[PDB]
């Protein structure tokens, strides 16, 4: 049909911003220096492999030097592109024509060639081939100003600048041994021209901060042990209020009358007095197996009017009646908690995924008529169902009862430790790490020469934080709604809430 | 031998405005040496080869001394063998007043060009050493295409492309006389363009769709003169008629309607464009037709052509703003 | 014809003797091939075959379409070296049928004996593509990508090779529930044994860029054989456990199995030192030993080239101590006695003050190639560090006049205090005309030479360092040009070292001189150096290349007067620090960190040091989301507790700052916070809020508290598959809600416009959009700063593309984002 072009050509790459650049070989060179320079955007190209196996470009939308020569906004947190997969190859081409006649004509290449039509002059060429490109696809994340932040004043004049004349001054500032690490930071901090609020405390931002029919309960947390602080010995004002008046109506205010939720109630509330009696701290997750499916849901508002949790220390995260106070009495340490996680970032393999039991159901049926479970329990095999575990279930371990049974208890009670020294506590938790780790790999055989040791201590796979599968059941706890069943107008409506739809009204 | 390139020797001394300083090193009349801006254009030269997919095979150089600077770093950096060619030389008029010059040969070149040369080709023909008038010219460019490729196809059965370092005149009568003309000053098609013979430019002729002999084939002009790899242009471009412009780049997309596929271009394929003028022009890539839609992009798209993949055997962004995105229609 | 009658009545052969009768039918007629073909036949009947390939050459173009008659003439001709005869045999035969795969073998092989690689290359992809189950293509494809410096696609055509070898055993060992058809049909590949291990292990070295990431793909496929890739956990320990006696020291492998212990764990030697020479290059000498150790208990002749190649790349890596036990030992062997061990040997023994040892090894290696004159210099420069002066100006003598014959063609007490004297006064002079002086970018390099000329007077004394100064640190301050070539400055320099002094680069090259008073070397006094160094790593890192201010540091930490006193090693770790944020690469700055948080023990100047640093990038992303750092600050935030709460004797074997004074036992508003950041960037986001919501108890009126907060509902809550994700979205909007109150109230007015950024980009994030562009419309309209208006305008744009709204799309573009 027309004349004939070859397309053996370079194949080069391209990079397709979403900013305006200009003609101007000014502004070329800019739009590259926002991306790293033109080295850093060849080694961009010159990437393989999937996801961060390559990191891509980093657009920096505000790239500026102040004239200390440290980089103005130093935070920006850019916007990160990296290279398409399986691009579709696209030819360029060079259009030649008079000086002068995008001027003329809105400076579109579409309507010149159109005035033009019939001239000598329109030369039009491929130059190349297009086989990779880079494009911005993701979007901006939060940012934040540290402008009138002192210590990011200190450190960009410093850092930033490789100045040696101010450099010197912050090195011969910092404490070797800092007394108050506690405080904030504005003392230690000679600048004193930003005035930074006293409730500040200068917490830099981190890297990345965008990474993609109802109850209300009241329960009581206790959020510090200290030697001062007060526990809960009757249960709150509101839930006895909806509570004692659920008994002379039996509908329990917030419920229809079909749904039997306090029928349901003193069935199950009649259950935890006489399990609290028995045994004053539990876990949840172990009167799952007590409760029937038929009065779980309004468990989790029968411990309310009957027990606490601390949110810390060494009783964390289990429920106590009303009235005991586990620092008055030495009775109370076999019912402290114990964590233990098995990291599968770090043991992934086949091995591993068959000889962890799977978790329990959200309610079953105990194999122990009225009680624990022998499955909670850890006896040297078979690993429990659930890791977080009081000292109470470990001694049916020979090992670790022989440890138990030589401990020497403190006078008073620690804040951690409990009321167990630190070294008889490591010789019963390193002696776990050792024996789950070893049945995670079938193992079961235990030298006793390394078991030995542990006992006779005077002073990794397994990890004492706590587990996923409590922190997903932690949430579940003190989330404060529960299920009794056994556009800027329309979305501020929406949601109607108590709090999120107040704010929302203010802002608009 | 199915593909050919040709190119230009570059840019000589003489042309510098300070003038002819150099002298002669092989002590020939006129057989002047490049300059240093001429250097530069003989390595744009092979970094731009060395990018491409049919890379030459051969190059048969002229023997005047800038021509085999020129060809240098060509065949150092393809690791090609280097040929002296007597009959692509300089077409003399018998009315040059100080000589008629006629070039030097092997002995005299190897000593400032060792190794590179190669001494197995003996030349086919030979310019008239009295000086030879634009008919008689180009008949003798006629006569050397049949002799020529037919000594390659014979010595160099498997050698397919090969490149041919020359002057401005005979580069303008190598490409009419192949592709069949009757004088090589008249213009290719009917549109006074001339074949574009700039300073160290670049010409390529493929054949166009069992093996035939060379008077039976048939040829296609395929680059016409590209200086895209010259970090300045055509200089000094030529036309036997001696004896303000802009450019600006838009790209042509090739989507596919499938999930993880990648079209791709054949590195041995051809392009026609034709309603280029309209708002629905339609291209022809190799085999395949379409159609296009003009559509400006939020942005730009900046391509580095300095970033080309090289194979090797062991400055300038183009600013794109608009684009062309094509349809099947075949 | 009559010749139709006349021929095959030749062809009654019988003896093939009538070939004269042939040759005139060829000449009659010269168009039957059966003339040819015959005549050729008989040729190879006698042995003739140059004359028999010739026929059957001019028959095959007379009948071209029998493919079967190209090929037996082009093999002929390949084995009688007519390689180019032959490749157009070939290239009629895949003409005439494109799926003919011996042919394109065999023609490809002589492209490379042609030296035409890139059409050779062309036949083995298709050659691997329709048969990529042979090894024999893959083994001559690799070493073309080889050729052409593509190695990391070299790289990955063996490792698909192993991804296919790992599928087909997880197949075997669970359909154990055995059909070797059925396994077969699915599941077929080239074998992966220790051979191709051993060619994979070359071209990590050869890529000589991925060196940390290449070793842990070498032992995966080294786990692999032996049947071990059950032990997944190796991969995560850094440095080479496995493979050696130090595994029994671990805490997993000792509770492996009985059964599982006793599978082999051990490589051939051909690949440990490999892994050594990885090890190597990431500037990790120790397991380099490690590998390089396991060298001796090989047979000594099975393994001689790896001594060489071990002791060749440590000598390159300048360690010259370690070397030396890897050359020697080949010296027991005649074939290894060459200048090649000698060379390298004798600048071994030289940079190690082995002197009246080196002098040997250099007059060995002249006997073999005199005509060298970098040994004739080198050896002249021993005689020197001997004090023989007597022979050392007849061996500058010897070496000036070879090097002139070469360029035509193409009072030992009184010695010292006489030089002490003057270059006390040079040293001193050039320092005060440095401090009443001093464009600010040539201001600088007439600094920095000016200090490069005190530096070289310095770290030339030889007294401070244990090893030799840096190639590239000499390099540095050889960059006053005025030299002329690297040997040639030797003998510009020997020249005047005979009896004379003068201004030249390194004085006397290198000397340990009785350094007789502390606190004074020269008229400067040992502080007024160290700011030298520090200055000027500091100003070389900011004008001129990064990479080389990091060597003046380096360099500075090996002095043995600035590490032996506190308060200057600790400038220098800082020093290094602000100089490696500049190099962008992620596994150094972290070293730096962590060996700045272990000394700085619960200082808050430090935790803030720490993450300004990392407050960007997804180099610093990596760090921060790395187990590594989740288990240092977790040890760092026990000890803070126990330094508080304990009423025990044990207050140690962590805490390294005694001084720590909280007598309400508060905890550390910083580490809650930078350990939150861990568990955030690793989308640990239910453990981030059990340490955040204890900040929330203690700071609540700190925004990035109540910032993260709010975004840590907003993130868990889209992990969750239930009807709470919406409460817990609410949750989180009015602790985001309260950071609004708070910048907009209690700041002043440009973070009150970040405020109204970050809560439309919260918008954004749950899909509300039509109330983002509302917040976002706030930044543009209704504040001057315009930093974060370009951010604003980022993502209004990619809000108004979904809706197509491409008309305001661009009103913005050309307002905020244009150039």
């Amino acid at each position: 049909i027309a004349d004939e072009f070859t397309l053996d050509l370079p194949r080069i790459p391209s990079l397709e911003l979403p900013l305006n650049v200009s003609t101007k070989h000014s502004s070329i060179q800019k739009a590259i220096k926002m991306c790293g320079g033109i080295e850093k955007v060849k080694e961009a190209f010159k990437e393989h492999g999937p996801i961060e196996s390559q990191h891509g470009l980093q657009l920096y939308l505000n790239d500026d030097t102040d004239s200390d020569g440290s980089k103005s906004y130093f935070n920006e947190h850019p916007v990160i592109g990296k290279r398409v997969p399986f691009r579709d190859e696209s030819v360029i081409l060079k259009v030649t024509m008079p000086k002068g006649t995008l001027s003329k004509n809105n400076n579109s290449v579409k309507d010149s060639i159109k005035s033009l039509k019939d001239s000598n002059k329109l030369r039009v060429t491929p130059v190349s081939i297009v086989d990779n490109t880079i494009k911005f696809r993701e979007m901006s994340d939060f940012q934040i100003k540290l402008d009138n932040v002192p210590s990011a004043r200190e450190f960009k004049s410093s850092f930033g600048s490789l100045e040696w004349n101010n450099f010197k001054s912050f090195v011969n500032s910092v404490p070797d041994n800092d007394s108050q690490p506690q405080e904030n930071i504005g003392n230690l901090i000679l600048d004193r021209s930003v005035k930074i609020p006293s409730t500040d405390f200068q917490l830099p931002p981190p890297p990345k901060l965008s990474m993609v029919t109802y109850i209300k309960n009241y329960q009581l947390f206790v959020h510090d042990l200290s030697d001062k602080t007060v526990i809960p010995s009757q249960a709150h004002e509101q839930v006895l209020y909806d509570f004692e008046v659920a008994k002379k109506t039996k509908v329990y205010p917030g419920t229809k009358s079909d749904s039997k939720f306090y029928e349901s109630l003193e069935e199950c509330l009649k259950i935890l007095r006489e399990l609290f009696a028995r045994r004053p701290i539990w876990v949840k997750r172990h009167l799952d197996g007590i409760v029937p499916k038929k009065i779980h849901h309004t468990m989790k508002i029968a411990l309310a009017l009957i027990s606490y949790r601390f949110t810390m220390g060494p009783w964390r995260n289990t429920y106590i009646k009303f009235g005991i106070d586990p620092r008055s009495s030495v009775e109370y340490a076999q019912y402290q908690t114990e964590y233990f996680k098995i990291e599968r970032k770090l043991l992934s393999s086949p091995i591993v995924k068959k000889n962890v039991p799977k978790p329990p159901p959200l309610v079953f049926e105990s194999d122990t008529p009225g009680g624990i479970d022998s499955r909670f329990k850890f006896d040297g095999k078979r690993i429990p169902w659930y890791l977080m575990l009081q000292i109470d279930l470990l001694i049916g371990e020979p090992n670790i009862a022989e440890v138990f049974h030589n401990v020497e208890y403190l006078d008073k009670a620690n804040e951690l430790t409990g009321w167990f020294k630190e070294l008889d506590l490591v010789k019963i938790r390193r002696i776990v790490k050792y024996e789950l780790g070893c049945m995670v790999q079938g193992n079961y055989e235990y030298n006793k020469y390394k078991l030995k040791y542990f006992k006779t201590m005077l002073f990794g796979a397994i990890t004492e934080e706590p587990d996923d599968a409590a922190l997903e059941n932690e949430e579940m706890d003190t989330d404060q709604n529960l299920k009794v069943p056994a556009x800027x107008x329309x979305x501020x409506x929406x949601x109607x809430x108590x709090x999120x739809x107040x704010x929302x009204x203010x802002x608009x | 031998v199915n593909t050919i390139y040709i190119a230009r020797h570059g840019y000589r001394s003489n042309w510098l405005p300070e003038g002819p300083y150099p002298d002669p090193l092989t002590g020939i009349d006129s057989d002047v040496p490049l300059a240093e801006h001429g250097v530069q254009q003989a390595k744009e030269l092979a970094h731009y080869l060395l990018s491409l997919d049919n890379q030459p095979e051969a190059a048969f150089a002229s023997p005047f001394y800038r021509c085999l600077e020129t060809v240098q770093p060509i065949a150092k950096l393809l690791e090609i063998p280097v040929y002296l060619e007597r009959g692509i030389g300089e077409w003399y008029r018998p009315d040059r007043k100080p000589v008629i010059p006629v070039p030097a040969g092997y002995e005299i070149l190897s000593k400032f060009f060792p190794g590179v040369i190669s001494q197995e080709w003996d030349s086919t023909l030979t310019p008239n050493e009295k000086g030879e008038t634009e008919q008689e010219m180009y008949m003798r460019f006629k006569k050397f295409w049949p002799l020529f490729i037919e000594r390659v196809e014979k010595e160099y059965p498997n050698v397919e492309c090969i490149l041919l370092v020359t002057h401005a005149a005979s580069k303008i009568a190598l490409g009419m006389s192949l592709l069949g003309y009757d004088n090589p000053r008249m213009s290719l098609n009917e549109n006074g363009d001339k074949i574009r013979s700039g300073s160290c430019s670049l010409d390529k002729y493929e054949i166009l769709k069992t093996y035939i002999p060379f008077s039976d084939r048939k040829w296609v002009l395929t680059m016409n003169g590209n200086t895209e790899f010259l970090s300045s242009g055509e200089e000094m471009n030529w036309n036997f008629d001696c004896v303000e412009v802009e450019t600006v780049y838009i790209s042509v997309d090739i989507p596919s309607g499938n999930y993880k596929e990648r079209t791709e271009i054949a590195k041995s394929a051809i392009l026609q464009y034709s309603g280029l003028e309209t708002d629905a022009p339609l291209f022809r890539i190799g085999n395949r037709l379409y159609e296009g839609s003009w559509e400006r992009l939020v942005g730009t798209e900046l391509a580095f052509p300095n970033a080309a993949h090289v194979h090797k055997k062991t400055e300038k962004i183009y600013r794109i703003k608009e684009r062309i995105v094509l349809s099947n229609v075949r | 014809q009559l010749l139709s009658q006349a021929n095959e009545a030749f062809v009654r052969n019988d003896l093939q003797v009538a070939e004269r009768l042939f040759n005139e039918v060829i000449k009659k007629d010269a168009r039957n091939f059966a003339a040819y073909e015959t005549l050729g036949d008989i040729y190879q009947l006698q042995g003739r075959l140059n004359d028999c390939c010739n026929s059957w050459f001019l028959a095959a173009h007379l009948n071209a379409s029998d493919w079967e008659f190209w090929k037996i003439v082009a093999i002929l001709s390949a084995d009688l070296d007519h390689v180019r005869q032959a490749i157009y045999c070939f290239s009629r035969v895949i003409s005439l049928n494109p799926m003919e795969w011996e042919s394109i073998y065999r023609r490809s092989m002589l492209y490379k004996k042609t030296g035409q690689l890139a059409r050779a290359l062309d036949g083995f992809q298709r050659l691997y593509m329709y048969n990529p189950y042979d090894a024999n293509i893959l083994r001559e494809l690799a070493i073309l990508y080889v050729d052409y410096d593509r190695i990391e696609d070299s790289i990955e055509l063996y490792m698909k090779v192993f991804n296919a070898n790992v599928e087909r055993r997880e197949a075997i060992l669970a359909a154990l529930e055995i059909n070797w058809k059925k396994i077969d049909a699915k599941y077929k590949c080239i074998p992966f044994d220790w051979s191709s291990l051993n060619i994979l292990a070359e071209l990590f070295l050869k890529l000589a860029v991925s060196e940390v990431d290449g070793i842990k793909t070498i032992k995966k496929c080294a786990r692999w054989i032996q049947r071990r890739e059950s032990q997944t956990f190796w991969d995560h320990v850094p440095d080479d456990s496995e493979f050696d006696n130090r595994r029994f020291k671990n805490s997993t492998f000792d509770s492996l199995l009985a059964a599982e212990k006793e599978k082999s764990y051990n490589i051939p030697i051909d690949i440990r030192v490999r892994l050594g020479l990885l090890r190597l290059n990431t500037d990790n000498l120790v397991e380099a030993l490690n590998h390089f150790q396991c060298l001796y208990d090989e047979t000594f002749s099975d393994v001689a080239d790896l001594y060489f190649e071990a002791a060749t790349a440590l000598t390159r890596a300048e360690k010259y101590k370690e070397a030396i036990d890897f050359f020697t030992p080949l010296l027991s062997l005649e074939e290894w006695r060459t200048t090649d061990v000698f060379k390298p040997l004798a600048r071994c023994y030289k940079e190690i003050e082995s002197y009246e040892t080196a002098k040997e090894f250099y007059e060995l290696a002249i006997k073999s190639e005199p005509d060298d004159l970098d040994i004739r210099v080198s050896l002249a420069e021993v005689y020197y560090r001997l004090n023989d002066p007597e022979t050392f100006k007849h061996m500058l003598v010897d070496v000036v006049e070879m090097r002139k014959h070469q360029v035509d063609e193409t009072d030992a007490e009184r010695e010292r205090i006489e030089r002490e004297r003057r270059i006390t006064a040079k040293v001193v002079d050039k320092y005060e005309k440095m401090k009443k002086f001093e464009n600010e970018a040539k201001q600088a390099s007439i600094w920095i030479n000016t200090v490069s000329e005190l530096v070289d007077i310095f770290s030339s004394v030889k007294n401070f360092f244990m090893k030799s100064r840096s190639r590239k640190f000499v390099g540095i301050l050889r960059r006053t040009k005025k030299f002329n070539t690297e040997l040639d400055f030797q003998i510009e320099r020997l020249s005047k070292l005979a009896e004379g002094d003068s201004v030249f680069e390194g004085p006397l090259m290198e000397e340990r001189v009785t350094l007789t008073s502390a606190t004074e070397l020269r008229g400067l006094s040992y502080e007024q150096w160290f700011e030298l160094f520090m200055e000027l790593s500091l100003v070389i890192a900011k004008y001129q290349s990064v990479e080389d201010g990091l060597s003046v540091v380096e360099t500075a930490q090996e002095v043995n007067v600035f590490f032996q006193d506190p308060e200057r090693v600790k400038m220098m770790k800082f020093v290094k620090l602000a100089i490696v944020l500049q190099m962008d690469d992620e596994e150094e700055l972290a070293e730096n960190l962590r060996g700045l948080l272990n000394q700085f023990q619960f200082n808050r100047k430090v935790l803030q040091v720490f993450m300004y640093s990392l407050c960007r990038g997804p180099s610093s992303l990596n760090i921060l989301s790395s187990t590594i750092q989740q288990k240092f600050f977790l040890r760092q935030l026990k000890a803070f507790d126990s330094c508080r709460y304990n009423t025990e004797v044990n207050g140690q074997a962590s805490i390294t700052n005694k001084e720590v004074y909280n007598p309400n036992k508060k905890s550390s508003p910083y580490l809650y916070y930078i350990y939150a950041v861990l568990l955030y960037s690793s989308r640990g986001f239910l453990s981030a809020l059990q340490y955040l919501t204890r900040l929330e108890e203690d700071i609540p009126d700190d925004p990035m508290v109540n910032l993260l907060m709010g975004l840590s509902h907003i993130h868990r809550a889209m992990q969750r598959l239930t009807a709470q994700r919406h409460f817990q979205i609410f949750h989180g909007l009015r602790y985001l809600y309260r950071y609004h109150k708070i910048r907009k109230s209690l700041y002043t007015d440009l973070e009150k416009q970040e405020a109204d950024y970050n809560l439309g980009r919260a918008f954004h994030l749950i899909g509300l959009v039509s109330i983002a562009i509302e917040y976002y419309n706030r930044v543009l309209e209704n504040y001057d700063d315009g930093k974060l208006k370009k951010h604003a305008a980022y993502n209004s744009i990619i809000i108004y593309q979904q809706s197509g709204n491409v008309e305001l799309a661009d009103h913005l573009m050309e307002k905020y984002l244009s150039i």
